[PDB]
């Protein structure tokens, strides 16, 4: 299990910045290995694994026609 | 029949150049490109090429070699350039594949050239691949499960969505290769799909496909020899061709990440004061060096790169120097910008990628290729439907 | 033990 940080920040001379969390959990679960050697026939030993990451990462922050090109 | 390379001791600079720079064998149905090798002697000998299909284990495949080409096999190199004023003579051959012998190869699928030496004997043979386009193979590098092999592994997922070739057994007929940057020998192939959701295959798991990330490529760029330039100190000409000696490089597994980017292995053949870079550039033997107190076991280093295969001949091997606690070897070389690494072999060909002299970084930018092998039960050979490339500077975790 | 070495070249 882990957590997330990156808080970030652009500034030009656009201007935003973004900030999320992270999020990690990657677990070998003996117990579904159990449940399904309890079962029809099944005799394994192989693992299991349980990965649930995720994140949210938030965000926070002409001359259509400028007659230039006209009477060329 | 596993024909595998043979690696020579007079050629050197063995590449497929395509459109200018090197590349990858990985080619497309139709693309041209060239077999640029260099032999060191005036001698303008005479070498004669071939070039065989193969099956996914590298089997010659049995079919007629009227059937994969439209031409010849044997015939002497047409093309070649002497060196043209350097202190290291050499004859430099080259063949483009669309010539006038074999105007074109007409079949995707695995091959291997073989550059026999003027009566039967392979001096060498490389590996190539000719994909053809029919399948979608969207991958993405992306962080493994496991948070122990999660810092020093990239775990590669893909699908392959073709609306062109309805799979008949993809279980048994859809086989994959992935190659970490070019590489042929730490390829992870044969491996089956998981889903196989509808028409569309996927590869999700993280047991397999899972390279290790290995760190960056060093480099030295001597374009003119007698400089000082990328860290190619203390040049000296004695008696011979120049000798490039390079600072003695420090084992970095034992470091954090330091973003240092490079070309993936790809050398550039060049130098200044010159026209023509391919004949003109001058060999040199360049001193290599490696300071890895930490590393203590009883396999070898060896120096690779893109400039010999990957391979791991006896000219190659790095030799640990007790009277400063240094491997060390020289490599002659040819001029430019060229990358390489320190990888250990076991002692014949089992590489270790793990518990390598460099590291295993998961963040080191690598370019990773997926290769879809095809045989229906009717055809005679293995197709390949389309590749995939997606490096890792998108680990999306 | 400050073991630097300054290299390069420089042509006009």
């Amino acid at each position: 299990f882990v957590i997330g940080g990156t808080y970030l920040k652009m500034t030009e001379r656009v201007n935003n910045t973004i900030f999320g969390f992270n999020g990690n959990y990657s677990t070998e679960v003996p117990f579904l290995t159990r449940l399904a050697n309890k079962l029809p026939n099944i005799d394994t030993d192989v693992p299991s694994n349980l990965s649930i990451r995720g994140e949210v990462a938030f965000l926070r922050p002409i001359y259509v026609d400028d007659f230039e090109g006209s009477q060329s | 029949i596993q024909t595998e390379v043979v690696p020579p001791y007079n050629i050197k600079t063995v590449t497929f150049v395509q459109n200018g720079n090197n590349v990858v064998p990985i080619f497309e149905l139709n693309s041209t490109f060239e077999f640029q090798f260099d032999d060191l002697f005036g001698n303008e000998a005479n070498y004669y090429f071939e070039i065989t299909h193969c099956d996914y284990n590298w089997k010659p495949s049995d079919i007629p070699k009227t059937d994969y080409l439209r031409g010849f096999d044997g015939q002497r190199i047409m093309d070649y350039s002497n060196s043209f004023n350097t202190l290291q003579v050499y004859s430099h051959y080259r063949l483009p594949f669309p010539n006038q012998f074999t105007t074109q190869i007409r079949l995707s699928g695995n091959y291997i050239l073989k550059i026999l030496n003027e009566d039967k004997e392979v001096v060498l043979s490389r590996k190539f691949i000719v994909y053809e386009e029919h399948c979608t193979v969207g991958a993405q590098v992306k962080r493994t499960r496991n948070l122990s092999n999660i810092n020093y592994k990239q775990n590669l997922d893909f699908t392959i969505a073709s609306n062109d070739i309805t799979f008949q057994t993809p279980t048994q007929n859809v086989k994959v290769l992935l190659l970490q940057n070019g590489n042929f020998n730490t390829a992870i192939k044969n491996i089956p799909p998981q889903y196989t959701i509808g028409n569309q295959l996927v590869y999700k798991y993280d047991a397999e496909t899972q390279f290790w990330g290995g760190n960056e490529f060093l480099y030295f760029e001597n374009k003119d020899i007698r400089a000082a330039n990328n860290n190619v100190g203390r040049i000296g000409s004695n008696n011979d061709i120049y000798n490039a000696y390079l600072y003695t490089n420090a084992a970095r597994g034992n470091q954090i990440y330091t973003n240092y980017q490079d070309v993936n292995g790809n050398f550039v053949v060049k130098n200044i004061n010159g026209a023509d870079n391919s004949i003109e550039a001058d060999y040199a033997w360049v001193y290599f060096t490696l300071s890895a107190p930490a590393f203590r076991m009883n396999k070898d280093i060896y120096i690779t790169g893109i400039f010999n295969n990957y391979s791991l001949s006896p000219e190659y091997k790095m030799d640990y120097n007790t009277d400063k606690a240094v491997f060390e070897k020289a490599v002659m070389i040819k001029q430019g910008f060229t990358n390489y690494q320190y990888t250990v072999a076991d002692k014949k060909g089992n590489i270790d990628l793990e518990n390598a002299i460099d590291g295993n970084f998961y963040q080191t930018e690598n370019e990773y290729t997926i290769l879809v092998y095809y045989k229906e039960s009717i055809d005679r050979y293995q197709r390949v439907i389309g590749k995939g490339n997606a490096n890792s500077i998108n680990i999306v975790n | 033990t400050i073991d630097v070495k300054p290299t390069g070249s420089v042509e006009m």
